[PDB]
């Protein structure tokens, strides 16, 4: 029980984190990457004047 | 165009011919995995040759640089770094018959060397064994018979036929025969010519993969 | 081969 | 008769095989193999050597319908050159090929340390220099002699007038043929006397059928060679030392012989990069 | 055997918490957001330098030099504009599982089967490359190496732990020590406070560097996994595993988020990257190939099939220029 009491140590420190329903935290994983889409080469592919390829 | 570049060409042109110079280096050495299993006595098979997860055995044998990797001191997971061993030559894979009657080891054995047989990544490369400890299994059936932990044997409860059994026992574990070839040779305290049969074993490996190369096959 | 003579 | 203008078809159907076969072995060399290892150099050495002394076929074509060699003198020499340059890199990438495949089985711990791709093309490159040192002598007297109404294409010789010709079919017979002949069968044999005593071919039913398979490989290799070979040198010895009666069955099979001289360049692709396990990747 | 019994309790109690204050319905938020269209990339470059079977791609900040090992025991550092090479470095634990390179480009960092993070040194005086420290104190095998600094390094080794270290002294500072099974990758930060690592648990575990102990846990899987990446928000990761199944953990809503496998794939992941900005997701498959996921409609959006064996290590720039897909076929391409 020298492993298994630091499991329940483990899982009692990681029983106090304060979620946020997936509504209110991916909605935000699409409105970030809706304001990034000028800033990403593999979205909309660059031409040559700025590719360095 | 390429105006101070060309310095830049000249040294990648230059280390990649080291590049290519050690990979010949490499290619005419030969790799062998070193598998075996715990207090077999792998390590008398790399005292009679001449000579941290794995530790290399760098000797020689006629101008044909042999590389042992006995890597058994490395307690992990073998599925995530067995397929770093892919494309070696020959596989020594040393069994006991002094761990012959002790918690049945031989029996474990019989699932590592089939779990190595019939892995996926081993599919063509041939696996050399040498059954150690002849020189006490000898002496260790003359008093206590190899019926006692094997219920289908009979007749033979000498030296004589009783090791060709364990032999053929390891040598029908192969699900692929036609693929792969499976060395057999009895090491010894003394008579100090064990790399002679992994140089000969390996030689005939080298005529198949040049087989191989050629087209033949 | 042959030809030419 | 009517032969002069059908024998055309039948004589350069030999081309237009063996141009389509060593193209495609050439094409897939080049697009599916990149010449990583030492094998496919050789095997676009023979592609190649074949390929060009295939292309040359039709120049000889013209040389019994039209009578003449009706390309001027700004063909000859360099169509002559070419020709018995192609045919001794033919030969002596074959030979090439025996020692490499030779030293492959036979000498398994050297082969490590010879056959690199780095050699391999080091001795191609020897054996184009080593076909050009004998092809280049062939080359400067390469004339072109007009007959009583044609432009021919023939090679007369320095002084002396008509022996150091002479000489000129005698070396490509014992320089081309003999050697060979005498190189690819021994260095084949010492080969399949070698993988009988191979542990990994000699049991084993299916393996043994395997082993069958590399002899009867071996065994067509060495059986075309001295079959499409055959011919053309024993008749051009023998067209030597006597003047053979122009009876008219003779030039359609002299035809035939150059035909079956060149035999060997159009199977190449059948015998190699086809009967190989390289083609299905 | 109580004290199992609560740690049951806590396990029912962290499951039974996003089980009943968790809504997740994706499927939802993917009606407004439009596809990518076909993403057409080909090989800008194919870098051929390797004899062996590579395991490895990092880049640095400058978005020009990449390196990798392989197999032979030679990790050479590229060149991804000129296709040239600037450095082959010798080394002697030639089974080499991993590399990095750290931000400031002045350190490689080496890895493999012998439990020896090698760390190099290049920007040095009077000659080429040089050995700077020989990091061991683990037992199994190093897997993935990443930098947080030029002092601090973090690691993944076979031996069930993680570790930082620092380089000057090259004593384990900070064990990492919550798993049952090897760890095989590890992803970093933007802010580089706090790492994520996947193991053969079915569990990839967020640790800070702050003190040493996790603060999430990621369970989902059936078997290994064997590719971290963080999403460039910081706030989401992808894992992929040998379940063919490249999914993506969030971290403020802490469940799987969305999960992403397409009908005929039985094979494995070895290598998953971002883009950055995260719309689309470089899964590296053992279909001899990889592919591109739009990563916010779970729904395939390229194939990269451009190798002839199975790729092992993906990277992807800081200015989102270019992929590096390094096949087990020694030619690392450079897609765009």
């Amino acid at each position: 029980i020298a492993q298994a009491r630091k499991l329940v140590e483990q899982l009692k420190m990681e029983a106090n984190i304060d979620r946020i329903k997936v509504s209110k935290a991916a909605a935000d994983l699409m409105a970030y990457c809706e304001a990034h889409a000028k800033e990403d080469p593999l979205l909309t592919p660059v031409p040559a004047s700025e590719n360095p390829f | 165009l390429s105006a101070e570049d060309k310095a830049a060409v000249e040294r990648s042109k230059m280390i990649d011919r080291n590049l290519r110079e050690d990979g010949e280096k490499a290619a005419r050495e030969v790799k062998l995995l070193l598998l075996g299993a715990g207090e077999s006595g792998k390590s008398t098979i790399v005292k009679q040759m001449k000579i941290t997860g794995i530790v290399e055995t760098h000797f020689t044998f006629k101008d044909l640089h042999f590389k042992m990797f006995d890597v058994g001191g490395q307690r992990s997971e073998r599925k995530k770094w067995i397929h770093c061993f892919e494309g070696v030559t020959a596989i020594i894979f040393c069994v006991a018959l002094s761990d012959y009657d002790l918690v049945n080891r031989m029996h474990e054995s019989m699932k590592l060397f089939d779990s190595i047989c019939n892995n996926k990544w081993f599919t063509d490369t041939s696996i050399i064994l040498f059954l150690n400890k002849k020189d006490l299994f000898e002496e260790k059936i003359k008093k206590s018979p190899l019926t006692i932990c094997y219920p289908e044997y009979a007749g033979s409860n000498t030296y004589e036929e009783a090791a060709a059994y364990i032999q053929c026992q390891f040598e029908d574990l192969n699900k692929r025969k036609d693929t792969k070839e499976i060395y057999t040779h009895f090491t010894c305290a003394t008579d100090t010519k064990n790399v002679q049969f992994v140089f000969d074993a390996v030689t005939d490996v080298i005529i198949k993969n040049n087989l191989k190369d050629c087209g033949l096959f | 081969y042959x030809g030419f003579x | 008769m009517v032969t002069a203008i059908t024998i055309m078809a039948l004589y350069s159907i030999v081309c237009v095989v063996g141009l389509f076969g060593n193209f495609l072995v050439m094409y897939v060399i080049v697009r599916y193999t990149k010449m990583k290892t030492a094998t496919n150099i050789y095997i676009f050495n023979l592609a190649l050597a074949d390929a060009l002394a295939t292309s040359t076929l039709p120049f000889q074509s013209v040389n019994y319908l039209m009578g003449t060699w009706p390309f001027g003198n700004i063909l000859c020499k360099i169509v002559i050159s070419i020709d018995y340059y192609n045919m001794f890199t033919s030969i002596f990438t074959l030979c090439t090929m025996s020692v490499d495949r030779y030293i492959a089985v036979c000498h398994p711990v050297k082969a490590l340390d010879f056959r690199t791709p780095r050699n391999a093309k080091i001795v191609n490159v020897c054996n184009w220099i080593l076909s050009s040192a004998i092809g280049l002598p062939v080359m400067f007297m390469a004339t072109t002699k007009y007959r009583q109404g044609s432009i021919d294409c023939t090679l007369t010789f320095s002084h002396p007038t008509w022996y150091w010709e002479n000489l000129l079919k005698i070396c490509v017979f014992i320089f081309a043929f003999i050697m060979p002949v005498l190189i690819i069968t021994v260095c084949y044999g010492l080969m399949i006397l070698r993988l009988k005593s191979v542990r990994m071919l000699s049991g084993s039913k299916e393996k043994d059928r395997n082993l069958r398979r590399i002899t009867r490989m071996v065994l067509v290799v060495v059986a075309v060679f001295i079959v499409c070979w055959t011919p053309i040198h024993i008749y051009v010895i023998i067209k030597a030392l006597i003047t053979i009666p122009e009876t008219t069955f003779q030039t359609v099979s002299w035809h035939f012989c150059i035909a079956l001289g060149y035999t060997n360049s159009c199977l190449n692709p059948v015998l190699y990069a086809f009967l190989d396990e390289n083609f299905k990747r | 055997d109580q004290l199992r019994q609560e740690a049951e309790q806590l396990k029912n109690q962290i499951r039974d918490a996003r089980k009943a204050c968790a809504d997740a319905t994706l499927s939802q938020i993917t009606n407004n957001i439009d596809p990518v269209g076909r993403i057409q990339m080909r090989t800008r470059r194919t870098l051929r330098g390797h004899l062996a079977k590579i395991y490895a791609m990092h880049w640095g900040t400058d978005s020009r030099l990449l390196v990798s090992a392989s197999q032979d025991g030679k990790l050479i550092i590229w060149d991804s504009y000129t296709t040239n090479k600037v450095h082959a470095i010798p080394l002697r634990s030639s089974w080499v599982m991993t590399c990095a390179y750290a931000p400031s480009g002045n350190y490689v960092a080496c890895g493999g089967l012998d439990n020896i993070c090698s760390i190099y040194n290049l920007k040095t005086r009077e000659g080429n490359v040089r050995v700077s420290r020989e990091l061991a104190g683990h037992t199994g095998y190093l897997s993935c190496c990443r930098f947080l600094d030029d002092n601090q390094i973090v690691t993944s080794s076979g031996d069930t732990t993680c570790a930082l270290w620092d380089i000057e002294t090259g004593q384990q500072t900070t064990t990492f020590t919550g798993h049952t099974g090897d760890v095989m990758s590890l992803s970093l930060a933007p802010d580089t406070r706090l790492f994520v690592s996947g193991a053969c648990d079915a569990s990839a575990k967020l640790w800070d560097v702050r003190e040493g102990m996790c603060r999430q846990t990621f369970t989902g899987h059936e078997s290994d996994i064997n590719a971290i990446c963080f999403f460039p928000n910081g706030n989401a990761f992808a894992t992929g595993s040998d379940d063919a199944t490249c999914r993506l953990f969030d971290l403020r809503a802490d469940q799987e988020l969305m999960t992403y496998s397409h009908d005929n794939i039985i094979c494995g992941i070895t290598s998953v990257s971002f883009s950055k900005s995260g719309r689309l997701l470089l899964a590296g498959y053992d279909d001899f190939n990889c592919n591109v996921w739009d990563a916010l409609k779970a729904d395939r959006a390229g194939v990269l099939a451009g190798h002839d064996n199975r790729v092992s290590c993906l990277g992807v720039t800081d200015d989102g220029m270019a992929v590096a897909t390094g096949s087990w076929d020694s030619f690392l391409k450079i897609w765009n």
